This record gives C-alpha cells, structure tokens and sequence, in this order.
RNA sequence: GUUAAGUCUGGUUUCCCUCCAGGGUAUCUUGA
C-alpha cells in the first residue's frame, strides 16, 4: 500500500504547507481528464473548519465533507492531529471513479478535537461567486498536480464542477 | 346487486382484514352518494345493518333535506371510524412475499438493501389517488391485491434521488439513477406495512378558512374528513442492485431523507419516517 | 342514424359549451372532463356516476334545467360554478346512455328526480355493466380531447 | 435543508379539534395541530401586513394578493412551502380515547315506544341521562378518560363552555316504531363518547414548535426580507393570539418558554425580541413590550423595500374585509388567577353581561357595540347606529352599510355565520406566575372611523372589569 | 378484486379467465402436438374439461354463487365438480367467465398508476409532467410456447440452459421493482 | 370485433368478408371447374346463393340484425334466406359486407405493432431500432388452390402428401411464432 | 400528381420559419415523425382531436396561425411542445386550404368565433374518409423533410 | 470587444510575421480536442493570393478559404489597413463547433487589394505532401499554440487533420 | 337570580405526458 493524504476543499485556503510529499508519488487517485474532477471522495459525520482546516467529529450524519484524496504524507511535522487509515478502498466513498485503486491504502485526514469547550453548531457552506473559485485551481491543482495550462484547455469544465460537485458543513464557529 | 349494497357495512366490520378495502369502500360510496334514497321506502335493513340507526336519529325534524344532510355527514365521519377501527393489519403476507422475493433476487446475483421505516406521524401517501376520493375526496395508495397502502416504488427512488443530487451533484445523481440516455444502477421495490401498533388507517381533517380567498368577507370553513395512515405502522421494502457501488450513496442518504417527509402535507409535518432498520446482503 | 363516439361527443359537448354561460364554469367543466375519465376506470361507472350525480347537488332550478336541455338550445345550466360542471357532466354520461339507447330518457329523468327509482336505476346500471363499460370510456376521451382543446386553464 | 429556529411555547386550556372536533378520539390525541398553527401563522402573517402597509401606506390588500407575495415562504399551488412546521410534544405518544364500558341497559329498556329528547349533564362526576320524558337515570361509565372536578366546574362555570356543549350533549331518539336494544346500546354509546371526549381539556399543554428552511430559495427576490417578515409575523401570532378555538376567548394563549436558533443572520433580532418574553416582570412593561416590536416593524432598521411589487391588490371595501392592528387598542392587565379570569370573559362578550350593562349602559347601543366589534350575533333600530354616514351618536358606523337599503355590508355584518371578533382576549404568562390578561382590537377596514379615545375606554373598562 | 356475501372462506381476490383465452391456449396445445412429438394430454384433458362448460359462468376450486368483480359486474356462479385437477397449483379459486363479460371484467383488473415529475426549484410538479401507467396485477398467470428445430445445440439448449431457468425480467419499468416473472415449465410441474 | 346491439346473443368477435372476395373465390372455381374435371357445386352454390343478395350487408350463421365492428363501423345485417349453412364451420357468425365497409374493416383487423431494438449493454435502445410492423390476425382464413398436371408422380401427391399436410409455417417472423399456419382442404371440411 | 411534394415544402417552409427558437423546430421534428403514423393506425379524427388538445388553442395563438397563413415574418408563440402541435395543425389546415378541401374564408372565420370553431371541427368530421386519404403522402412528405432539415434534440 | 487575428493556411512559410502576440490572452478559440481542430472558420467569396497570403476578395460562393481564427491581437502592427470587422459571432460561420460562441468577435483577416493586374481565375490547392504538413506544425502550431508536441503522444493524428480540413484555393502567380 | 336552546360550513385549484430512437445489417437461333 501506499500513504494517501485528503486534501479537504471548501471555500477557504489553509493548505499551502502541511505535505511532506507535494506532486505525490507516480500519481494521485483523483484525477483531471477534461471531464471535471473524477475519483473524488466524500467523508460524512465530519465538518471543516473555516480557520484551521481540520475535520472534526460531529456526529449529525447529515454533516458531509469532499475534498480530494493525494498522494503524500503530511510534512512528519504532524501526525500528532491527523486522522490514518488503512482502507481496502471498497470501504471508500468516493465519486466519479475513473479507474481502479490498490483495493488497500493508507489514508491521512487532518483531524482536529471536537473542541468540548463550545457546541458544534454547523451550517452549509456552498461554492459559489466565482471570485473564490478562481483561486482553487491556483492553490490545490497547480501545485496538486501538473497539468495546469500544459494541455489544458477545458479551465471551465473543473470550474462549473467545483462549483457544483463540492459542497460541505462548516462549523462557523 | 342492490342486495351486495345495503349488506356491505356489516361485511366491512365483520371481515375486517378479508374482504377488499378498495371494492367495499368503491361500493360503500354508492350508498353514501345516494343516502336520501336508502334511506326510504321502508328498505331491506335488517336489525343489525348499520344504517337504520339513521332512521332513529333525528337531528331535524323542520325539514326533511336538512335531516338528510346532516345524516350525511354523520355517516361520512361514521365510515372513517369504521374503515379505520376494524381494517387492521394482518402482516405476515407481507412477510411471505418479501422473504420469497428476497431469495428470488439471491438467486439472481442481486446485492439487496431491506429496509424497514416506521410511521411517527399520521402519514398521506397518495392523496390525489383513488380510495375513498369518491367519499373523502381525499385518496391513499392502496394495493388492491395485496389489499395494503403501500409506497410507490418510484416515489422512494425519487426522494432518496433528489436527496442525492442535492448532495452529490446532479451528475453524480445521473450517474447512480440514469438519465434519458442511460439506465439507472439501483432498482426499488414498493414498501408495504408489515406491523402496525393498534391501527393502520386513521381520520382526520382539514378545514381550509381563507384558501383562495380574497377577504374576512367570504371566508368559511371546509371541513374534509379524510383517512390517513397510523403511526408506527412500519413499511419495509427492498434496494437491490448489481454493482456494489450505488450502495455506497443508498446508505447514507436512506436514514437522513425519512426523517424529512415522504408523502404529503410534509410541510406541516405528516408524512415523517423513522428508519427503524437496514441490512444489506452483497452477494459479488 | 348511428353517430360514433366521436360525433357523439362533438354533438354533446356542443349543447353543454353553449350553455355554460359564466366561463368559470367552463374551465371547471375541463377539469372534470381531463379526470372523471380516469377515475371511471379506477372505480367503475356506477360509483363515479352517481359520486357525479351527487357533487352535482340536484335537486333544485338545476334539474328542470338539465332536462330541458335535452332539447332547448337556451337552456342554461346555473348554480357553484363547481356544480355546474358536475351537472354538465352528468348530461355528458346521460346524453350517452341515452343516444346509445343504452337505457330510456325518460326512466333517466324519473330515476334522476326522485328516490323510490334511483335504486331500481342502480339495478338496472348493475344490469347493463357490461353493455356501457364496454365503450364509454372513449367516448369520454373524445370529451377530454374537446375539453382541453376548446377551453383555457384556470 | 436546517432549521431556522425552534421555539418552545406553551399553550394553556386549549380547545383544539380533529375530525372529531375533540381534542381526543378513538384513535389518537392531538392537543396540538400543527396545520393550526401554519393556518394561524399565515393569517397573522396577513394581519401584520395590513397592518403596516395602511401605516406606512394607506393602502390595504386582498388576502390573496399578500399570499401571491409571500409565496415564496408560505408556498402555494405554484410552489412548495420554504419553512417546515414541526410540533413536538412532552408525551406525544398513543394516548386514544378507550371507553371500557357504560353500562346503559335500564336507559335503553325505558326509552322505547317513544319519541324522546334525551340529554347528559355532570352531576358531581356522575352524569345523569336526563330524559326529557321526565326521567333521570345516572349512568355509571368508566373510560381511560380522567376528568377532574376542576375541568368539571370549569366546564359549567363558563358559559361559554357550557354554550358550545349543546351540540354534544343531546341527541333525540324515535323509538316509537320497533327498534333494538342492540342499536340504541350504540347510538348512546356515541352520545356519551361524544360527551366525554369533550373534557379533554388538560391546563397548560407544553410543546416544542420548530421551523426548517430548505436553503434553496436564498435571496432570489427579496427573499430574506419576506422570510424576515414572516418570522416577525410568528413572533406577534405567539404574542397576540393563541391556537384552538375560541382563542379570541382567552382559551389556547400562547406564552413563550425558550426560543433558540440556529441561523443568527436571518433570526437574531426575532430571538431577541423573544427573549425578551422570558422575564417579563410589570403589567405596565408588558404594554411597552408589546409596542417596541408593533412599532419596530414599521419603523426599525429592516422593514420593507417589496411593498412597490405589483403582485398586490388594493381592496374593495364594498365588497372585501380586511383586518389588521391599531397598536393603540390595547390594556394590559394582571389576573394571577387563570380559570375565573376565563370564566369572566363571558360577563364581558354577551349582551347582557353584567360588565356590560355597566359600561356602555344602554340597550340599542351594547347590541350595536358587540355586533361590531365581537364576531357574530344572531338577531331577527339598531342599524342607526352602524349606518355609514348618517346621525351619529356612536360612532359605529360600517363602510359601506346603508340605512335600510339592499347592499353586502348590509348582511355581512348582519347575516354571515363565520365573523371573527375584532374585540380578543389572551392570557400571556412568563414562567414566574406573572399572569398578565391581554385585551386588544383589531382594526378592520369596514369602518368609518372610530373613536379611538371612546373605544380605548371601553377597552380598558372591560379589562379591569373582568377582573 | 371481488365482493360476495355467503361464502365461507373470505377471499380478497380472485383468478379470473374467459372461454377465448381457453380456446386460445387449447389451439396453441392442439397446434404444438402435430408440429413435434410431445402431445400433452393433461392440459388439454383439464381445458376440455372446462370448456365444455361454456356459455356460463362457472367456478373451479371453491364455492361462490355469485359475487360482484371488480367493483362493477354482478356475476351469478355455478361450481364445477372438484374432480377437476389442480391447474393453477395454488389455493385461490378460479373463474371462467362467459367472454362478452370477461372481457370487461379483465380490461379493468389491471393497474393504472398515476405519477409525475417534480420540479427541482419549486419542488411542485413539473407542467406536463403527469402520466398514468398500466401494469398486471402479480400473480398473473401468461401462458406461452418456446418451440425449437432440430439440432444439436437446441439438445444441450433444452436440457442446459432451459432447465437452469426460472427467474427472468420481462418489460419495462425495471429499477421500480417490476418485471421479475418465474417461468414454470408445464412438462416439469403442470 | 364486434359490439352487438340489439341482438340477445352476445358474440365478441365474428368473421368478416366482403362480396369483392367472394367473387375472386367465384373466379377460382369457375376457371379450375373447366380447368379439370373436378366441379365443386355444393361450395359453388354455397357461394351463389351468397352473391345473389349483393349490396347489401348479411350475416350467416346467427341473427345480429345489426352490429358495430372494430368499434367503429354500424353495420346493419340482414339474415340470410332461411338459415342457408354455413362455409367454414366454427360456430361464430360469418358476415359478408358491402364492399365499401368491408375495405376499412378489414384494415382496421389489420394488427400494426411497434418493435424496439435495446442495445446489449446498456439497456437502452438502439439508436435506428425502431420500427412498425403489420401482421394479419390469427383466425385468418385464405382461400387458395393447388393444381397438378397428369402424373404418376402428381397421383403419389395428391395421395399420400397432400393428406397429411395440416400445419405449415408460411411468412416470416417465425422466431416471434408468427407464421404457423393450417390447410383445410375444400373437399373434405366441405 | 407529386405536386403534394411541394405544397409540403412551401408550409414546411413557413413551418420551419415560424419556429424562431430551435427547440420548436426539434419538438416539431418529432410531431412530423409520430402523428403521420398515428394517422395511419387510428385515423384521422382520433389524431385531429389529440391534435387540438395538446396545440391550445386561443385567440392569441390562433392569430399566429392566421398571420403566418398570408404573412411571412408571423412566429408561433408558446411553450416548445404548445407550438409543435399547432405547427402541425397549421401544416394540416395549410393542406386542408391549398386543396380546396375547405374554403379559407370559412376556416379564417371560423379560427376566430370561438364559436364556430366547434363547427369548424365538425365540417372537418364529415370530411375524415376523404382527408385520410388525401393527406398521406403530404405528411410522408412532410416527415421526411423534418427528417432531414432538422436535426435531432 | 475581443480581438481576433484570422491567419491564413498557405502552403507557404510567411505567416510567422503577422503578429507578435501568437497566443492572444486567456483562450485560443481553435482547439485541439484529440478528435481534430475544432472552431475552424471558412469565409466564401475568396481567395488567397499565393505571394504573401492575402485574401484578394472575388464574387465566387464556390471559393472559399481554409484557416485558423486565433483569439487575440494582430500585434496592433499588421492588418491595420485590412478587411477587418466586428461580428455577433453566430455570423461567423464556424465549422466543426466544439466551444462557447463568445458572442462577439473582432476580427482581422490577411486581406489583399483586389489584384487589378490580371483576370483572376481561380487554382484549388489540397494540402498533402506532409512535408508541408510536417513543417506547419513546428512553424505555428508550437509557436502560435502552446498546446502541442509537448504533451502529444500523438504528433501525425493531430498533424493529419489538416489533409482533409484545409484545402483552400490559389491564383498562382 | 332563574328557564331553554344551539346555529352555520361538510374539498377546491393546477399538472394529463416531456426527450431520444421512426428502421439497421445481408441477399439485388433451328428447319426451310
């Protein structure tokens, strides 16, 4: 198997350091092939935080959470607050699979405490305004991978399904 | 015959669970819809049928119509309690059928999801369909062969798909459940009541004031005497499908759209759920 | 002559058409047309027929004038403009069974009027069950067509 | 789809109905309808409206028109409804009406061969079948159904109560011809469910009221402004009236126990102002505290900026009547004392009630008075005094109601069942026993105009004198 | 979907058939016999059997008098001697209707299903988006032939494949849990 | 299909032809009555005493005195001089329209039927595969002739095949079972 | 003669132009290559009355019928499907017009009443054997040229 | 409101010196989708001159010309005195429509006056002897787009569209 | 303070089909 990081996407950006490995190994799971977004995946029971992108368990099964699954190992300054998983990839809730996986991995989620000092009150934070979709290709898909403006074309195609497949809970707190 | 006619409301109380709900209330509303006239010429009714307590309830004596009208109502109100008290639910049927339909699609190489919901509040499923639409108005999704309201298997797959496009995206939607130019990953099959707590059809009522009313002026009571479904009456139905896939997103979504609404009035809270159980059995 | 279900229809719904006066009425008449058709078959025509003989609350001006317009060309159909479109289709049902020469105007006009006949009139539909359902239903279509052709919506 | 907010309320002697038009039945207990309360909700929705858009505007609208406007939270026919009720109840579990047995033989076996009234009355948790044939037999019945001597006593102390319990109790029987101890046994048996379930009438029912959002319609108009009005609009239903019948009465007064919410960009000022109900403490703050929010509504940071939308109609006031707020009518009170208080009110409503005799003093004039203002009143002169603009002694004078000629007015005001009454009672009560009694009136369009100084009197007189 | 008074097992609904569909299926036996080397003389001896009794009403595998089927046709009966074998292989009872009376008392038994299509925005129903649908009620009994040249491959298809069978998906419909039918071979249990 | 009015006996479907037909069957038997030394007179007089009550509707068998067939078209029958015997032998009345009718009844027995090709994949249809189809209803009857020039080998026909030739298949579709057909010889059924 | 041929492409024509928004023009595809066999099948009153049904009639959209008759720049106004069912009816009462079938001033006046529209339908009834052979070939021809002008939604 | 340089397909090796600007800003309307280029435009009743290709404008629906419409600039520098226009660009008759029909376009197009010297009579070209083809690619289809052999595992797949999509017409003189 | 009586209302309105597939492959001089 292999170590896979979660790279969490709602509408904020706190992402540029936390990854020992960057571009991954010889390729990620979730790709880009002129059809949007594939292999994306989705956790559920779990809620980011705007500040500090953690996920953080609360329990409501409505709360849900997409973000994009690399590969890379966070930075060896952590392990500390993160979440780890060996997973036989069918346990996976992935979306749009565009091929096959190891059928076991390693999976690496930035956890966080669930902050038993306040309540947990979530709200939905949809993507929109493009404004904040201009910048999520710039921030975790050049660096994410490569083929940014190599022989992309279809820039709008990833756009409209940014702003449409990714949606999340955000505890607004 | 005429004779099937005055004879019906004792069948109805004394069959209960044998005789066929959507025939005896389709025949019953032919003596609700004509009362004046059952009512009169000194009629074939026994001293047990329930319709001569009309001829000794006297509820005007100024005028003959009025009387008439009021009995109506009465009646009206009357064959609710009795649909509602004596139609109970024998559910072991339902069982048969579900356990042999199980094992039919085991032997299909199917991946099958039961699911068992129950009723917390009175539920409406099929309010514009026809059972009792020629007395209340106002129908319920019944079966008249396997003799059960029921919940229409396109109505759960088309909740439970608007849950998911609304959670997913409308592309991962049309990836589970098809789109014109695709078949759908996920087969739904009707649910059925498989035990009730007391009862399964209950009355109520709604009373519309100012619908369609332009002032204080013209505003009047409408009162709708209808039949609803108990609570805790608890509906199971099967999901199956091929590739292990599409039961990632029907396990999710099942247990978070039931406790919205899956029938009608939902917006003041009736048609609401409770996912009492979920199984599945893979079967690659 | 023999005219088919068709000029049936075109010939009824002609008579009801002009005589419902306020247009209200016209447009309920279209609704009950686009659904009775369907709810006879899931009820059977003898519960829907007299379910519309009684949302049509008889028994009133609203009779005298159902049976002249059965020949008056100027008679009007008044009352709920929900009753008049039950009553106007109740002369639709009515205009068949008795063109069709299923059953007499006359046993039609006493068995509406009065009680001590409509339960030999429920016989008697018991009777010939067979010989109307067996084609009323398009005649019936051939009123929706005309309905929901010939009037707006609501 | 959220919740918006969830409210916790409080109702207290309620009188709701369900098919039964009992708050119990063979089948369920429903002390609580939660359609009631979306129906109670919308009209004081539409209340509100007129309200400030004839203070602000001059102008009135069609309840259908104000209902095109905010479709888009209260849903139509052409749209699904973007708030979700839900009514949850402490013990909201199967609680039906069992009647074990009854035990009527003897009532049956002296019943035949005779036409016969026959009526029921509570006689010291004993009821006794009173024939009118001049005979009383009581019946011993027994039912999961426990009425205390309290609801008893309240029951027949009201005469309100005790009025709308006529079309309960009776039933006439014609036995003269051959009849069966078989079908009569049923026939009394409904009389006296009838009868019993009546006095489910439990004191200070508890609830849990929530409301849900779909997420789906945000800011596509004026979304946010119209949901904002609309929860206003709840806010003054719960503070204003109740839900069951006879809420115009006293019966069903809503009070507030705990309002949380969840959403604080669309809910924190109506949770505010509903706080602000948790601690009431002076019969004379609870009037600037129902004023602060009348009168915010118009005049606050957020009000309106849809009333220039041409979905609106303006009314006819020959033909359409439309009610709304004066924000002046109003006196606060304190009772302490709930039941008498509630049994008072009649001594105050009815034409020959005592608090009335004593107020307006004079016949020709309390008939004219309670037929404007207190619903409907039955009669077979007096329309001097409602005549639109004719000699003017009180002025009662109706918009459009002429001197003894043919017109709507002329029998909507007099001849038209269902009339709310503009005069209302409510009970309002703050979780310490502080017991305040509300009186108002609500403004309608069909007058002239009204003596606001002349009616304030009365209004305050009746107040204290129902007390 | 039947109503009657006066019998003593209660019975919810009913098999019904008419004298055509006999003389069809009669035709499709007496047609396959001289096409191929398989008589089958049981079916055909039943279906006789019955359609001797045509011209009326009749009744096989209980005892009604007379009923009113589907809600609308008041049928009087007559019971046929229970030497008559099983057919149907059940315990509901089996009409044979005269055809003139049949043939409505069939065409309304089936199910017409009225559904729409919502509005995603609105969450009302779409404008022209209401429609109704027939189905067969379950249990539905349809009688057919699968008739086969000689080969080699039709041997091994006859004896591998035809045997294996029993569960298939005819018609449309199918991710609403419709169209799954058992195939009962009337050589292996008539 | 017919929907009887007036007429006590109730038939669901009965046989229709036209006197156009009758006199092409006319044509056949005068030409190959002098063509061999077979003449057919009870079939011919059968036929002649039909064709001698041209232009106007008649039926046969039973007593309609009018009818409605394919639930269209009223005919009004007229009985046929004293209950002349019938051609064929079935049972079910045999009506013999005026030429005029009898052409758009008869198109109207005609059995259209849309067909679907589904790819086998992806159940769904094949983009092409859509077609509509006409087949002739069973209980069709044909007249033909089948005629030999003298032979020993057409005295072996005539004797040992043509008398053990019931069930041919004729026409195409035989997959879909449509095709089975029965030759009933004139002499023999007549 | 084929000179049905041509009186098909002259109001498939003003058809094709009177559809403004290409969706009409997809949905009237269809219409042309279902309704002629429908025709066929269950003949011509059965198929004009589930024509009239579904084109909505009204004096507003019967005016862009009459307009498009004479003038050129007419365009059918409604829902997608509401005007390819009266595009159909136009292509209808165009044949039933340049065949002398009906007189155009009786049909014009009787797209108008509101009245005699009714009677309009009737006329058309006594016509139905006739028409249901007259128009056969106009709507093949006019299936095909859908067919082929327009391309599939 | 957006500018847009028409090159011309010749046979020749000229059409370098057009423009500075070969890519234009943020999108090239020409694509190379791997089924071909698709936004291909062909204007009618013209003609290209075969020294410096320039549109020589004639009367002839039959003639027509092959080219490539590149999103942007003509370096502000060369098509200043030219047949330039602004259209709805649904008037643009785009053939092999693969994109967004940005709804506006301005165009400027190799034009040459009308040749008064002889009576042009037309000479068709088709492209073939893939040297040509072979040399096209690197001349523009590198320098003018910035989407080919790099990531082009199919160099001749893309190379061979131009065999049966640009056969324009010439005067040869 | 007492007597008696309840009365009125008793389902309406929209949506009734939309889209694709409309045939494909094979067979086409002999005597005078």
């Amino acid at each position: 198997s292999t170590q896979r990081e979660y790279v969490f996407i709602p509408i904020t950006n706190s992402i540029t350091i936390d990854v020992k490995i960057t571009i991954g190994g010889s390729d990620h799971i979730t790709n880009i092939d002129e059809r949007g977004i594939h292999n994306v995946l989705v956790i559920t029971g779990y809620a980011v935080d705007e500040k500090n992108g953690r996920l953080v368990p609360t329990l409501d099964p409505c709360d849900y959470v997409k973000g994009i699954l690399v590969a890379g190992t966070p930075q060896q300054a952590q392990s500390n607050d993160f979440l780890t998983l060996k997973l036989p990839a069918n346990k996976l809730y992935l979306i749009r699979k565009k091929g096959n996986i190891s059928d076991d991995l390693k999976i690496y989620i930035p956890y966080s405490s669930p902050d038993a000092r306040n309540s947990m009150k979530t709200k939905p934070v949809s993507i929109s305004d493009d404004t904040i979709v201009n910048n999520i290709i710039k921030e975790v898909f050049d660096k994410i991978y490569n083929i940014t403006q190599k022989e992309k074309v279809k820039i709008e195609k990833v756009k409209e399904d940014i702003k449409e497949l990714f949606s999340y809970y955000a505890l607004e707190q | 015959a005429i004779d099937f006619l005055v004879n019906i409301l004792e069948l109805i109380k004394e069959k209960q669970c044998n005789i066929n709900l959507f025939s005896a209330i389709s025949l019953t509303s032919i003596v609700y819809n004509n009362f004046g006239e059952f009512l009169s010429n000194n009629q074939s009714y026994s001293t047990n049928n329930p319709l001569l307590k009309y001829h000794i309830i006297i509820l005007n004596d100024k005028n003959k119509t009025k009387d008439v009208e009021e009995k109506r109502n009465i009646f009206k109100r009357e064959v609710a309690e009795l649909i509602s008290r004596n139609f109970k639910l024998d559910g072991e049927k339902v069982r048969n059928y579900f356990d042999s339909l199980k094992e039919v699609l085991k032997s299909l190489k199917y991946t099958i999801v039961d699911v068992e919901i129950t009723t917390r509040t009175r539920a409406l499923i099929g309010v514009s369909t026809s059972l009792g639409k020629l007395i209340f108005g106002s129908g319920i999704s019944f079966d008249p062969y396997m003799n059960l309201p029921y919940i229409p298997a396109s109505e759960i797959k088309g909740i439970v798909r608007s849950y998911i496009e609304g959670k997913l995206g409308e592309q991962e939607a049309e990836e589970i459940f098809g789109n014109e130019e695709r078949e759908g990953n996920v087969n739904f099959t009707d649910a059925y009541p498989t035990r009730s707590k007391d009862f399964l059809f209950v009355p109520d009522v709604i009373t519309p004031h100012y619908n369609g009313k332009k002032s204080e002026a013209d505003a009047e009571p409408r009162p709708v005497i209808h039949l609803t479904i108990a609570p805790k009456v608890t509906f199971r139905f099967l999901i199956y499908y091929k590739r292990e896939d599409v039961g990632k997103p029907i396990c999710d979504s099942m247990p978070i759209i039931l406790i919205r609404g899956l029938g009608a009035r939902s917006s003041v809270g009736y048609s609401l759920f409770e996912l009492r159980k979920i199984e599945v059995i893979k079967a690659a | 002559l023999y005219e088919e279900d068709y000029k049936l229809a075109l010939e009824a719904f002609k008579k009801v058409f002009n005589a419902l006066t306020h247009y209200g009425a016209k447009q309920a008449f279209r609704s009950r047309a686009r659904d009775l058709v369907e709810e006879i078959y899931n009820s059977g025509f003898i519960p829907t027929f007299f379910y519309i003989i009684s949302k049509a609350e008889l028994n009133s001006d609203s009779l005298d004038s159902l049976i002249s317009l059965f020949s008056s060309d100027n008679a009007i159909l008044r009352g709920s403009d929900e009753n008049v479109s039950y009553s106007a289709y109740l002369f639709i049902i009515l205009y068949y069974l008795i063109k069709r020469g299923i059953i007499e105007q006359k046993f039609l006009i006493q068995a509406l009027r009065c009680e001590k006949t409509r339960l030999d009139l429920i016989d008697k539909l018991y009777n010939l069950a067979p010989i109307i359902s067996a084609k009323i239903r398009t005649y019936l279509l051939a009123i929706k067509r005309l309905s929901e052709a010939l009037i707006e919506a609501r | 789809e959220e919740l918006l907010m969830s409210l916790k309320l409080k109702a207290l002697y309620p009188l709701t109905g369900g098919y039964n038009r009992h708050s119990i039945n063979p089948f369920y207990e429903e002390l609580v309808r939660p359609t009631e309360i979306k129906g109670l909700w919308r009209w004081w929705n539409r209340v509100l409206f007129n309200t400030l858009a004839y203070s602000t505007k001059g102008k009135l609208y069609t309840y259908e028109s104000i209902d095109r406007l905010f479709e888009d939270v209260f849903g139509s026919e052409n749209k699904k409804s973007a708030v979700r009720l839900e009514v949850i109840t402490d013990e909201g579990n199967d609680n039906r009406f069992e009647l074990s047995y009854v035990e009527l033989d003897k009532v049956i076996d002296c019943l035949r061969n005779y036409k016969r009234k026959v009526s029921l009355d509570f006689i010291d948790n004993t009821l006794i079948a009173e024939i009118e044939g001049s005979t009383k037999i009581p019946i011993s019945f027994k039912s999961n159904l426990d009425i205390d001597k309290i609801i008893k006593d309240l029951v027949h102390n009201n005469k309100l109560l005790s009025f709308e319990l006529l079309g309960f109790k009776s039933v006439e029987i014609d036995a003269t011809k051959i009849s069966d101890k078989k079908i009569l046994k049923e026939i009394l048996r409904d009389l006296i469910t009838n009868y019993l379930e009546y006095f489910n009438i439990k004191q200070e029912v508890t609830f849990t009221l929530n409301i849900y959002l779909d997420k789906s319609r945000e800011h596509k108009q004026n979304f946010e402004d119209k949901l904002k009005f609309a929860l206003y609009s709840l806010l003054v239903f719960i503070l204003l009236g109740g839900i069951g019948r006879k809420t115009s009465r006293g019966f069903g007064s809503l009070s507030i126990i705990d309002v949380k919410c969840y959403d604080n960009s669309i809910c924190k000022k109506i949770e505010d102002l509903a706080k602000n109900f948790l601690k009431i403490s002076s019969g004379n703050e609870l009037k600037s505290k129902i004023e602060s929010i009348l009168d915010c509504i118009k005049n606050s940071c957020i009000d309106t900026l849809y009333i220039e939308n041409n979905i609106l109609s303006e009314i006819d006031p020959k033909k359409n009547v439309v009610y709304f707020i004066n924000s002046d009518l109003f006196e606060v009170k304190r009772i302490n004392d709930k039941e008498k208080v509630l049994a008072n009110i009649y001594k105050a409503v009815s034409s020959e009630g005592c608090c009335i005799k004593s107020i307006i003093t004079d016949k020709y004039v309390r008939k004219s008075f309670l037929i404007a203002f207190g619903g409907y009143r039955k009669v077979e002169f007096i329309k001097n005094y409602l005549c639109e603009t004719c000699e003017t002694v009180s002025s009662f004078n109706i918009v459009d109601f002429l001197l003894s000629e043919g017109s709507f007015m002329s029998d909507y005001i007099l001849q038209y069942e269902h009339r709310n009454s503009l005069l209302r009672f409510k009970l309002i009560s703050d979780n310490s026993n502080n017991s305040y009694l509300i009186g108002y009136i609500l403004h309608s369009s069909y007058f002239k105009k009204i003596d606001i100084k002349y009616v304030r009197c009365i209004l305050e007189k009746l107040t204290y004198c129902v007390i | 979907r039947i109503i009657e008074i006066d019998s003593a097992k209660p019975y919810v609904w009913v098999y019904v058939t008419t004298y055509e569909l006999l003389k069809k299926v009669k035709l499709y036996l007496d047609s396959i016999s001289q096409l191929s080397n398989a008589s089958f003389s049981n079916l055909k001896n039943k279906i006789d059997t019955i359609l001797a009794k045509e011209g009326k009403n009749i009744t096989l595998d209980s005892d009604l008098k007379s009923a009113i089927l589907n809600e609308d046709f008041y049928v009087e009966l007559e019971a046929l001697n229970n030497k008559i074998p099983s057919i149907i292989n059940a315990g509901v009872p089996l009409l044979v209707l005269e055809d003139s009376i049949g043939r409505e008392v069939i065409n309304r038994s089936l199910i017409r299903v009225r559904r729409i299509r919502i509005d995603r925005d609105k969450k009302v129903v779409e404008t022209g988006g209401l429609w109704s649908e027939e189905y067969v009620p379950m249990k539905t009994i349809f009688f057919s032939v699968l008739l086969g040249k000689e080969s080699k491959e039709s041997a091994i298809f006859a004896s591998c494949i035809l045997r294996n069978l029993r569960y298939v998906i005819l018609g449309g419909k199918e991710t609403i849990g419709k169209g799954i039918v058992e195939l009962r071979w009337v050589k292996d249990v008539i």
